[PDB]
C-alpha cells in the first residue's frame, strides 16, 4: 500500500493543525529517511479536516518540493504557506 | 523533534 495524494488544508487564520518532524540535519522520523513527516494531527483540525494522516511524508507544498530541506525551512514554508495549502504526500 | 505549524 504506497500512495501520493494531494491534500487541500483550508484556513483562515491561525495554524494547520498538524506538527512536523525531520529534515536534513535533524534526528528524523525514521531511520531511513531524512525528510519532513507528520508527527501529529490536531484532532478535527483543519489538516484533520483535509484528509492528513500521521506518518505522512510531506513531498510539497504548494508546489515546493522539501526534498533537501532543513527542518526549519519546511516550517517556514508551512506557516507562510498562506489560507489554502496544498500538500502532496506520500502514505504507507 | 517536532514543531507544530
Amino acid at each position: 500500500e504506497e500512495e501520493e495524494l494531494t491534500l487541500t488544508i483550508l484556513r483562515q487564520t491561525g495554524g494547520l493543525g498538524i506538527s512536523i518532524a525531520g529534515g536534513k540535519g535533524s534526528t528524523p522520523y525514521k531511520g531511513d529517511d531524512e525528510g519532513i513527516f507528520i508527527s501529529r494531527v490536531s484532532e478535527e483540525g483543519p489538516a484533520a479536516r483535509a484528509g492528513v494522516r500521521v506518518g505522512d511524508k510531506l513531498l510539497e507544498v504548494n508546489g515546493v518540493a522539501l526534498q533537501g530541506a532543513e527542518h526549519h525551512e519546511a516550517v517556514e514554508a508551512l506557516r507562510g504557506a498562506g489560507t489554502a495549502v496544498q500538500m502532496r504526500v506520500w502514505r504507507e | 523533534y517536532s514543531t507544530a505549524v
